[PDB]
């Protein structure tokens, strides 16, 4: 289901559909415009994890868990240079909400399905 | 080049890591707290934030000065 996912991020980016940034998922979530969200657990951050959970648990807000800061923005692009193989300098990003428009695709019915249940 | 006169700085905007959990108060209860006012007309939502002086009050680009 990750390449699921990583289908379902990378035409968001073709399409503008998600909502990048802390302060772009503020007005999101503001605007209640939120179909989903990846959060990353288990990391060194100090005081933001209460918060961040609590952003990701405030209103039909699915609860999505990776690993690590830096390689969730190699999902969302945020130093996408050399695109021919490894990026050289990257620095990372928390959490991407989305607003996904285009939601008719191949593996979006079973993302849903495990949505609902 | 340059004159004997000195150059002129300008406004840049500094460098200020995680200020997003300045936007609302974190409490215990799942809660939001805040301490900022908004824009209420329609121009601009509740997701733009004002800018905080001490006694006056400013919108996001209506330019309305909200006082007391
Ligand atoms: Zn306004």
């Amino acid at each position: 289901v990750n390449t699921a996912l990583q289908e379902v991020l990378k035409t968001a980016l073709i399409h503008d559909g998600l909502a990048r940034g802390i302060r772009e998922a503020a007005k999101a979530l503001d605007k209640r415009q939120a179909h989903l969200c990846v959060l990353a657990s288990n990391c060194d951050e100090p005081m933001y994890v209460k918060l961040v959970e609590a952003l990701c648990a405030e209103h039909q807000i699915n609860l999505i868990k990776v690993d690590d800061n830096k390689k969730l923005g190699e999902w969302v692009g945020l130093c996408k240079i050399d695109r021919e193989g490894k990026p050289r300098k990257v620095v990372g990003c928390s959490c991407v909400v989305v607003k996904d428009y285009g939601k008719e695709s191949q593996a979006k019915d079973v993302i849903e399905e495990y949505f609902k249940c | 080049k340059s004159y004997t006169t000195p150059k002129k700085n300008k406004h840049k905007r500094k460098k200020v890591k995680l200020a997003v959990l300045k936007y609302y108060k974190v409490d215990e209860n799942g809660k939001i707290s805040r301490l900022r006012r908004e824009c209420p007309s329609d121009e601009c939502g509740a997701g733009v934030f004002m800018a905080s002086h001490f006694d006056r009050h400013y919108c996001g680009k209506c330019c309305l000065t909200y006082c007391f």
